[PDB]
């Protein structure tokens, strides 16, 4: 995602 | 009847509860994580209606004793909207005001940065990252020129400090968005429940920090999208990543 601390994908 | 409610971030709500166990009365307070700075006054069900700047001096058998500070600045629950980041954008946060200031960054060409006013230890909340709430989709669908201040709050929400509010001349209620990036940061973005801004994020030190030291945080963009292709990040960040990794050997 275009933001900070964006969630990771698993 | 005094009830203390401590949030995971270290802040707290304190006051006599109503006949129904609710935090409603004229002598309720929010206390910042320093266990000293407080916002004392009228609350309804835990919500700040009129909190005046105060200092928590002592507690007696669970009952706190406050000194009301001089000045006439009141604070109230004032969650941001799409037409309004804040009702009083130039009314600073008093806890933050004691701990940080904005000045030219020490990082080359990085613009303004956020600096400590005082010496603190590790695990210290220093600044708040309030802003307008938007979706990850809108953010992913727009140019990076608009995504310098977007911060993921939760799975569903992104906090942003859009133009003009990224300038202190227009918005200084919170200053978290002024902290620059570093791969060896002295701070982290952490959750925070704010009595004025609501659930947001804060800047918390990772180590001891001296007075006049620049506060930095790892922006944490995705360095390896599933996508095929490399980090989804602004170009300046990609450049710094390359340069940093050259000091590591990749
Ligand atoms: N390590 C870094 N190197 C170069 N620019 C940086 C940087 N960290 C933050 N920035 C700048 O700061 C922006 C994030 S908002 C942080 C405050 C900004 N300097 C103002 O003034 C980015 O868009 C980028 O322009």
């Amino acid at each position: 995602a275009r933001t900070k601390q964006t969630a990771r994908k698993y | 009847g005094v009830c203390w409610i401590y949030y995971p971030d270290g802040g707290s709500l304190v006051g006599e509860v109503n006949e129904d166990g609710e935090m409603t009365g004229e002598k309720i307070a929010y206390v910042y994580p320093d266990e000293r700075t407080a916002l004392y006054g009228k609350f309804i069900d835990g919500e700040m209606i009129e909190g005046k700047l105060a200092t928590l001096m002592s507690t007696e058998e669970g009952r706190p004793h406050f000194e009301l500070m001089p000045g006439n600045s009141v604070y109230h629950f004032d969650k941001s909207t799409s037409s309004c980041i804040s009702t009083n954008a130039l009314l600073p946060d008093p806890y933050e005001s004691e701990r940080v200031y904005v000045a030219e960054s020490l990082i080359s060409s990085a613009g303004e940065g956020l600096f400590s006013k005082v010496a603190v230890g590790p695990n210290t909340v220093m600044s708040f990252y309030n802003g307008v709430r938007i979706t990850h989709q809108e953010v992913d669908s727009r140019d990076w020129a608009l995504n310098g201040n977007t911060l993921s709050l939760d799975e569903e929400t992104v906090i942003d400090v859009p133009e003009p509010y990224n300038h202190v001349s227009k918005y200084c209620a919170s200053l978290g968005h002024k902290a620059n990036h570093s791969f060896t940061p002295n701070c982290i973005y952490d959750m925070f429940v704010h009595p004025r801004f609501g659930p947001i994020k804060c800047i918390r030190t990772l180590r001891a920090v001296e007075a006049d030291e620049e506060l930095t945080v790892a922006y944490g963009y995705d360095h390896s999208p599933p996508g095929k292709s490399g980090p989804e990040a602004p170009e300046w960040y990609q450049v710094e990543l390359k340069a940093f990794q050259a000091t590591q050997q990749k």
